[PDB]
């Protein structure tokens, strides 16, 4: 399935992911787009930051579902 | 119209000064750094408004240790663990010490309101999560460091840190992706300003790389002086990091107050200089 990925700004991502694909992978593929380490990401869905080893569907995420990516930039 | 800036230098070693500073005249610059931040429009737009102003330029990083870390510990020049015993007092600081304290309820604070543009609240457990990834990242040698880590350096160095940098990511389109946090002037605000130096440390960020900056006349050791402006392009005030401790109290009214402050704090800190846009 494919969802979107949003920033403060609104720039918006489409993702193709698995329901039993974990944050982590999320994040990965996040990075393979925009080069951002995982690790300097952070996810939030429904006023709840996601936690790394749960999936997707630990937290009712489905077909065009919008998650809002902020990130915890470092230098190096 | 008028305009804030600070005068700058290099560290004086008491000892070996000569070699140190024949190290910075043979340095290299930045060069990717230098084109990135004065395309946008971030780095040496001054040097047109004000024809006493230098253009700065960023210093290569030399060896293991982190950019940052790096940039800020040339008062440690002939030490060859400088970087990692610049770690160790940044960690130390956040761990242990007096005002540790106040540094996280100013962090807590700051991190509460940016939480709020995205319908975010932290759980008590995951304000202690976040908080042990700071102190991790400055725990272990070679990291990379965040915005906080900058506000908690200018405390280990008592000395403020201004920060030169773009204001936003942009993509592979050329469009805004998400904001940079690292712009900006970072004050020892838990140290009385009685015991800190004044002179700011004046670095620049671009694509997860800190620099020290320096002017050429510096860098070639002709003249000891370089001056940074205290504003952006557009003359408005930079952004002070961290600026409020909720245990010390809180609050157009609103923002006039922030502005009044911020001046204020300046004040407290730094040797300001005004001068007329030419």
């Amino acid at each position: 399935m494919q969802i979107f990925v949003k920033t403060l700004t609104g720039k918006t991502i489409t993702l193709e992911v698995e329901p039993s694909d974990t944050i982590e992978n999320v994040k990965a593929k996040i990075q393979d787009k925009e080069g951002i380490p995982p690790d300097q990401q952070r996810l939030i869905f429904a006023g709840k930051q996601l936690e790394d080893g749960r999936t997707l569907s630990d937290y009712n995420i489905q077909k065009e579902s919008t998650l809002h990516l902020v990130l915890r930039l470092r230098g190096x | 119209m008028e305009m804030p800036i600070c005068a700058f230098q290099l560290p004086d070693l008491t000892v070996y000064n000569e070699d140190f500073r024949s190290f910075i005249e043979r340095d290299l610059i930045e060069q990717s750094m230098l084109v990135a931040l004065e395309q946008a429009g971030r780095l040496n737009w001054w040097v047109s408004v004000d024809p006493t102003s230098q253009r700065l330029l960023p210093l290569a990083t030399t060896g293991d240790g982190n950019c940052l870390l790096h940039a800020a510990s040339l008062g440690m020049w002939g030490f060859h663990d400088r970087d990692l015993m610049l770690r160790k007092a940044l960690y130390a600081l956040m761990e242990k010490g007096v005002e540790k304290e106040a540094l996280k309820r100013r962090w807590r604070w700051q991190q509460t309101q940016q939480n709020k543009e995205s319908g975010l609240v932290y759980t008590e457990d995951e304000w202690q999560k976040e908080w042990n990834e700071l102190i991790k990242l400055a725990s272990q040698p070679g990291e990379s460091l965040e915005e906080f880590h900058v506000f908690v350096l200018a405390h280990v160095l008592r000395r403020p840190i201004v920060v030169v940098a773009d204001t936003m990511l942009r993509d592979s389109g050329g469009e805004a992706f998400a904001p940079i946090p690292f712009g900006g002037i970072y004050l020892p605000l838990e140290v009385p300003a009685s015991q800190c130096h004044r002179s700011p440390l004046v670095l620049a960020y671009d694509q997860a790389h800190f620099s020290a900056l320096v002017s050429m006349e510096q860098k070639e050791n002709t003249k000891e002086q370089a001056v940074i402006p205290l504003t952006d392009s557009e003359y408005k005030l930079l952004p002070l990091h961290f600026a409020v401790d909720p245990g010390k109290g809180w609050e157009l009214a609103s923002v006039i107050l922030s502005l009044e402050v911020k001046l204020h704090l300046l004040h407290s800190y730094m040797n300001v200089k005004w001068i007329p846009l030419s």
